[PDB]
RNA sequence: CUCUUAUCUUUAAUCAGUGAAAUUGACCUUUCAGUGAAGAGGCUGAAAUAUAAUAAUAAGACGAGAAGACCCUAUGGAGCUUAAAUUAUAUAACUUAUCUAUUUUAUAGUAUAAGUUUGAAAUUUCGGUUGGGGUGACCUCGGAGACUCCGAAUGAUUAUAACCUAGACUUACAAGUCAAAGUAAAAAUAUCUAUUGACCCAGAUAUUUUGAUCAACGGACCAAGUUACCCUAGGGAUCGCAAUCCUAUUUAAGAGUUCAUAUCGACAAUAGGGUUUAACUCGUUGGAUCAGGACAUCCCAAUGGUGUAGAAGCUAUUAAUGGUUCGUUUGCAACGAUUAAAGUCCUACGUGAUCUG
RNA sequence: AACGAGCUUGGUGAUAGCUGGUUACCCAAAAAUGAAUUUAAGUUCAAUUUUAAACUUGCUAAAAAAACAAUCAAAAAGUAAGUUUAGAUUAUAGCCAAAAGAGGACAGCUCUUCUGGAACGGAAAAAACCUUUAAUAGUGAAUAAUUAACA
RNA sequence: AUUAAACCUUGUACCUUUUGCAUAAUGAACUAACUAGAAAACUUCUAACUAAAAGAAUUACAGCUAGAAACCCCGAAACCAAAC
């Protein structure tokens, strides 16, 4: 009787509230409304081209006034403008990819260095691994993703954007292998891991009846989330070098998917494998980013970004863990 | 058999092949038999049915021959209900051919019309109409009806060109044109025209009928009387000026 | 799909008879045996299919192959099976057309 | 009712008259064990055995009758319900016309027609696979494994890939594959991975082409529920691993132990019972009457041993002889009073042509 | 005098992939596998079978050698069938034993593959196991399986 | 079989039906009468004439004409029309 979006709201309502209780309100209408589009510049040869065509339309790079290698044009604050459908550039290359402009924040928080080796698990055509390729200038990197449609998109994508000389070096490797399988093949090869675990991803949830987590046939799935989440997160750890950075991404505003997760993985990391992490702090991170981004300070780990009616960016948390051995 | 539906003897129609899409309707139609209805149809002749018919006494080579003395003879068998408009000459036998006759057929071919020639003979092509091709295979019935003899329509436009050319020995072709096609074909399949005027019978050869006669000797619009063994001839003006045209 | 050797060794081969389809290089082309797109072997010429393995040398051009076949040591030589047909009939044959 | 009896009428039985019905393959119509489809008067192996009537009993003849019950099937129906499909001069309405009045365009109406809007109704339909049901689902193609998994109704790259024609693969049919030669463009194969949809019929053009989650994927141009108010035609029946946790016996690493005074027990091994570990409700029978048999004995009887002094017992064997209660709450489970004991089971609830809930 | 929608006549010999039935002798040959289907109580095609005709190699076997106990098969030999053409159906649910896989690299159970059978004789029972080339008259005969075991 | 009707020996009614099995399950008390395969496109066989055959219109690269040779019975729930 009820859709897999009537379940998915109803799920927010008797949990999501409790826990954010009067930023709920908001936080509800916001999922509902339409979400907010920011254009990824593709660099290259339209390096230039794009960022002087984004300054007609008035959006300003975010990434910009924070600083005052990603610059993502924005609309104003409380603005509601749609960004043009994005077009082919004159070497062939799209111009920039349309994208949520906190889904960067995992890429711009995971510190990328030049010359590291990095790590996608699970990445799929979230678009982190497009914007990932044009960080990584000096950078060998490495994707993986469960399934293989999921995955033969990504391909499509990097075709697009990256530049076949880019693609053709090692650098840019596509595989389609289990996670936590994954990560007893190559152990402390990768200096930076960036993980965005498969969640329940309730804005799509909630929009979209396809492929929702909140089916009732895939209600064992759903339960199991938490677990699925720690063993990827795990993985990622044992993937990691000694002194690695590992930035650990989840859509969902769930406590449960967020915070308990992360500290439950470092803890089953101590115990079984006998390592340590330190906790990383983005305050200054926020500070920066508080006039495109609004977070809210109860998670004890991580920076959630809610979305707003104003800045209706989210929902992405992300947290970033060092390993200390 | 057994019990069940053929046993019943209420088994489906034929074509029927259980329920997925029979065999014969699920193939794109094509328009091999379209017009089959309307297309011509010619009894083909060979040369070799022509010599033996000679030889055997069942065509007379003195006289003009057309469809009525090929019918006659049983050379031919001919169905004007079956869109039948009459009788091809073929190039089949043309070596064997060594006679000398006066032939008219709706239909000739370039090297039917070569052993004709090469024999010394006159070979024809004239167009009869369906209202006309019935009763000149069929004359004596029409004769009983008592209706007077009809006039011969000319050729539809698509035959205009066929029956008006010279090469193809078309009855309205151009009398003038005659010779010199001749004396190309002659060349071509060497042999040397032969003079028909200086033959005894050139009368006989060079007869033909004319283009609104069924018959070579019996006028449009005669009535034949066989039981008083008399023709009656319209007086009226106002016939004669249909039938003349 | 129902892929196999179609012909025998011992049969007779017509020209165009397709000797047998593999999904992969099974078995790899001989003299007088067309290969097709679809990886299927044809005949080319009347003759009797007789297989026979022989020392296979790629082509210089294409890199894997070249690189697969320096990997190996010097004393060892690879090998895979061919399918050959031996020509049965003479192509042609002299006649006296005219006593001029 | 404990607990049944007595008399009378009816019926019955006998003499006289009259004279039905269901039913019936043929019958010269037996018992037991075996076999068999919960099955034997007739088959197999023993046994029993003069012939017929009259009156009784109801165990069997899967006893005879009924339009009764149950699960399933039919491109069988019919009633109802509409959020099913297709229509819908029932009604109502309005619009343009026709048309008659009128005023210079105008507002009136309308023996009609063409539309638009409601629908009183009419017509027709109830896909398939899931051990029944609601929910999930799945139905075609191909890849991998030996039924478990992955994908698709292809996209990117393509300095663009002709025509014609030997022989073959595959295959119910239809569809789908490879290709020499010849000939022609140009200076031979598009590139992987893999990818389907017939006929009809509608579209397009200046002679070449395009039309399907027709995905129920050999495809009806377009049709849902419901029946316990139902009906007809029939068919039916009437074991695996793991992961911990408990336990039992054998282990005993240990400690132990202290004048009718002690062991327990790590860790194992083995038997059981759960749990995590893999989609979302359930399938004849009491009682009354009469009982037949089994013994795996409840009581009576005959005995062994004893941690059997006497008295109560407990354990065991032999024995199937007769016996093995009355009620209250009432759906069978308790209970109260007794008894030498208030046995456990089989006999298609043992037994409804004996009766009943 | 049986109303979820009266009764009588007519349409009407309604229709029924369903149930039942379908009347002389004799001789002969003779099978429930694959595909599609509002299909699984049906039909159509393939395969099988059959009557006739044409003319020529067929079955068992088949050394070496391949592709790996089979797929293929040459000289032979034992022997008489095989191919092509024309016509035509019914059939499309098996039953049981014995072998071998394959489902949980198990037994079983459900399937799949190969083999065999359908007494009047034998095996307490007895269509399926074992002995048995057709069917005819005789007051002939030799025999098979078996008629339990003596460990 | 027999000297002998019965005793002795041998022998699991019939049809339909299920698998090619019944001690099943249907149908039959018995007698008489009645009570269910029908068509010639293609094929085979037999003749007449024969590049022609046919008693008008048809077919023909040995055909054409004529003959003989073939495909059941009973039974619903219903539906519509018009009377009563
Ligand atoms: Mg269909
Ligand atoms: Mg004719
Ligand atoms: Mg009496
Ligand atoms: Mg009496
Ligand atoms: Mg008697
Ligand atoms: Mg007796
Ligand atoms: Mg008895
Ligand atoms: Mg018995
Ligand atoms: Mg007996
Ligand atoms: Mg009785
Ligand atoms: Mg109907
Ligand atoms: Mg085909
Ligand atoms: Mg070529
Ligand atoms: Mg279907
Ligand atoms: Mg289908
Ligand atoms: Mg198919
Ligand atoms: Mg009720
Ligand atoms: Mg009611
Ligand atoms: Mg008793
Ligand atoms: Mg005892
Ligand atoms: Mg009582
Ligand atoms: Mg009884
Ligand atoms: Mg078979
Ligand atoms: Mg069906
Ligand atoms: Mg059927
Ligand atoms: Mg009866
Ligand atoms: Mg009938």
């Amino acid at each position: 009787q009820f859709t897999a979006s009537r379940l998915a709201l109803q799920n927010f309502d008797m949990t999501y509230s409790v826990q954010f209780g009067d930023l709920w309100p908001s936080i509800r209408v916001s999922l509902l409304s339409e979400q907010k589009y920011g254009a990824l510049v593709n660099n290259f040869a339209a390096w230039d081209s794009v960022s002087a065509k984004l300054e007609q339309l008035s959006a300003k790079d975010f990434v910009s006034e924070a600083i005052s290698n990603l610059r993502c044009f924005t609309f104003s604050r409380g603005d509601v403008s749609r960004f043009p459908p994005a077009r082919l550039g004159s070497l062939g290359l799209m111009d920039y990819y349309l994208m949520d402009a906190a889904s960067l924040l995992p890429v711009l928080a995971l510190g990328l260095q030049h010359g590291d080796t990095v790590l996608d698990l699970c990445a799929a055509p979230g678009g982190k691994t497009l914007a990932l390729l044009q960080t990584g200038c000096c950078r060998n990197l490495a994707a993986n993703d469960l399934s293989t449609s999921r995955t033969g998109r990504l391909q499509k994508v990097l075709h697009s954007y990256v530049p076949q000389d880019i693609r053709e070096g090692n650098q840019v490797r596509v595989t389609s292998w289990d996670g936590r399988k994954w990560g007893e093949l190559e152990g402390d090869t990768y200096d930076r891991v960036l993980v965005d675990v498969p969640c329940t991803t309730d804005r799509h949830s909630l929009h979209e009846e396809e492929n929702n987590i909140f089916q009732r046939s895939r209600k064992k799935e759903r339960q199991m989330l938490p677990m699925l989440q720690v063993q990827l997160l795990a993985a990622g750890l044992l993937a990691t070098k000694p002194g690695g950075h590992v930035v650990y991404s989840t859509c969902s505003l769930s406590h449960l998917q967020n915070e308990y997760v992360v500290q439950g993985a470092i803890e089953l990391l101590a115990n079984q494998y006998n390592i340590k992490v330190q906790v990383e702090d983005l305050s200054h991170f926020r500070k920066l980013f508080m006039d495109t981004f609004c977070f809210f300070p109860s998670c004890q780990v991580g920076e959630l970004v809610i979305p707003n009616l104003m800045v209706n960016f989210g929902p992405m948390y992300f947290c970033k863990l060092h390993r200390l051995p | 058999g057994h019990k069940g539906e053929r046993q019943r003897g209420t088994r489906p129609r034929l074509g029927f092949e259980g329920g997925q899409t029979p065999f014969y309707i699920r193939i794109p139609k094509y328009g091999f038999n379209e017009g089959h209805s309307f297309r011509h149809q010619y009894q083909p002749l060979s040369l070799r049915r022509l010599q033996y018919l000679i030889d055997l006494g069942r065509v007379d080579p003195t006289q003009p021959i057309d469809l009525t003395q090929l019918v006659n003879g049983r050379g031919v068998t001919i169905q004007p209900l079956k869109r039948d408009y009459g009788v091809q000459l073929v190039e089949e036998g043309a070596d064997t051919f060594q006679a000398k006759i006066n032939i008219e057929v709706q239909l000739a071919s370039e090297l039917a019309i070569a052993a004709i020639e090469k024999n010394g003979g006159v070979v024809t092509t004239a167009f009869y109409d369906p209202r006309s091709l019935e009763i000149l295979c069929k004359p004596i019935p029409f004769f009983l009806r008592g209706q007077p003899i009809p006039k011969r329509m000319l050729p539809p436009e698509s035959l205009v060109p066929y029956y008006t050319d010279a090469k193809n020995r078309g009855y309205l072709a151009d009398p003038a044109k005659f010779p010199e096609a001749r004396l190309e074909l002659a060349m071509k399949f060497g042999y040397v025209l032969p003079d028909i005027t200086k033959d005894e019978l050139f009368r006989m050869l060079s007869a033909r009928k004319d283009p609104r006669q069924i018959f070579f000797g019996l006028a449009p619009g005669w009535v034949v009387n066989m039981a008083d063994k008399k023709i009656l001839k319209p007086t009226d003006e106002n016939l004669l000026k249909y039938y003349s045209s | 799909k129902h892929y196999g050797i179609k012909k025998m060794e011992g049969h007779y081969v017509h020209a165009g008879n397709i000797l047998g389809t593999q999904r992969q290089f099974r078995w790899h082309p001989g003299a007088h045996v067309g290969l097709g797109r679809n990886k299927c072997l044809y005949a080319l010429e009347e003759g009797i299919v007789r297989y026979t393995k022989d020392v296979y040398v790629p082509n210089p051009k294409n890199t894997e192959a070249v690189d697969l076949v320096t990997s190996l040591p010097k004393g060892a030589v690879l090998y895979k099976t061919f399918v050959h047909v031996v020509p049965a009939k003479p192509e042609g044959t002299f006649k006296l057309v005219d006593m001029l």
